């Protein structure tokens, strides 16, 4: 066993612009095995309903998954992505940044 | 579509 | 313009929490198509693209028995391979198999492929030729020898160079619209500075596909040492990606983004002015 630990994308579908509804992606990637938690936090609670892919791999045997919810940008809205795997000491956390 | 015949075991 | 189709399948045994859990998923490329989740409601294999829907009964309810007999070997193995290697049934284990093929701009048969692996490590491989197999370890070889005895190479064969190829094909002109299709890159640059000393330059690419690309950075028209992130998909079949330099302040021209992308009719330079 090879335990990988999921890397970690938090973006929008469309280009960010401020009153025009798009969809929160949080991509998980390169991790192993397949058990996962991933939710999406609006100001730091989690949002309700993040439908997710299917799940699938990598040509390493290592799985992806995009995790995703309809959303409104705004300031001073915050989001970021929580992430538990068992590879993990703790959940990991990434702010969400519409500024890449 | 997937394979037709069945799949051997292991 | 290349082509394939790919089906990944996903077998999860889970001790006290049920039966194991098996999913499969269909690819034509960069596009999934089929799934199927043991969990679900349905017990049937699903479309998972606008093109596929419009598949009739007859096929569904073909590829929900075999996806099901799939899952049937699958749940046998599990066990069978706890054997193997001298595990209780208590610790969990994930095994996957990945099989598809590959055309030519040509449409004609390139390659095809059946790997097998246990708890993310290679266990057992159909070598190019789809005559032969490779054995990861000891283990292996004992169901090499089984699948060899069983003439399993043949039967994958047949069906990687015909059927699989036959169907990639049909399922690109059923697809056209969305499959034989090529997005050109949306592009931009924006500055952004960090520290006092260094500003960060980032390239974007957005709304591509197929997924394939690449972004180089370059100096005075030279190569660069620079963070390029997996790219990563939207949620509407197309694709993202974005590279990176960190460029002390005032030397802002001295860089130039490169990208290239079949739906590009050639490469675009891009600099921040």
């Amino acid at each position: 066993m090879i335990q990988r630990t999921p890397k970690i994308q938090v973006y929008s579908r469309h280009p960010a612009e401020n009153g025009k509804s798009n969809f929160l992606n949080c991509y998980v990637s390169g991790f192993h095995p397949s058990d996962i938690e991933v939710d999406l936090l609006k100001n730091g609670e989690r949002i309700e309903k993040v439908e997710h892919s299917d799940l699938s791999f990598s040509k390493d045997w290592s799985f992806y998954l995009l995790y995703y919810t309809e959303f409104t940008p705004t300031e001073k809205d915050e989001y970021a992505c929580r992430v538990n795997h068992v590879t993990l000491s703790q959940p990991k956390i990434v702010k969400w940044d519409r500024d890449m | 579509t997937l394979a037709c015949f069945v799949l051997a075991a292991v | 313009g290349s082509h394939s189709m790919r089906y990944f399948f996903t077998s999860v045994s889970r001790p006290g929490r049920g039966e194991p859990r098996f999913i499969a998923v269909g690819y034509v490329d960069d596009t999934q198509f089929v799934r199927f989740d043991s969990d679900a409601a349905s017990q049937r294999m699903e479309p998972r693209a606008p093109w596929i829907e419009q598949e009739g009964p007859e096929y569904w309810d073909g590829e929900t028995r075999k996806v099901k007999a799939h899952s049937q070997t699958h749940r046998v193995d599990l066990g069978t391979l706890r054997g193997y290697y001298n595990q209780s049934e208590a610790g969990s284990h994930t095994v996957q198999r990945m099989y598809g093929c590959d055309v030519g701009s040509d449409w004609r048969f390139l390659r095809g492929y059946h790997q097998y692996a246990y708890d993310g490590k290679d266990y057992i491989a159909l070598k190019e030729d789809l005559r032969s197999w490779t054995a990861a370890d000891m283990a292996a070889q004992t169901t090499k020898h089984k699948w060899e005895a069983a003439h399993v190479a043949e039967q994958l064969r047949a069906y990687l160079e015909g059927t699989c190829v036959e169907w990639l094909r049909r399922y690109l002109e059923n697809g056209k619209e969305t499959l034989q299709r090529t997005d050109a890159p949306k592009t931009h640059m924006t500055h952004h500075a960090v520290s006092d000393h260094e500003a960060t330059l980032r390239c974007w690419a957005l709304s591509f596909y197929p997924a394939e690309i690449t972004l180089t950075w370059q100096r005075d028209g030279e190569d660069q040492t620079t963070e390029l992130v997996e790219t990563r998909p939207a949620g509407d079949g197309t694709f993202q990606k974005w590279a990176a330099v960190v460029v002390p302040s005032g030397q802002e021209q001295r860089y130039t983004c490169h990208v290239q992308h079949e739906g590009l009719p050639k490469p675009l330079t891009l600099r921040w002015e």
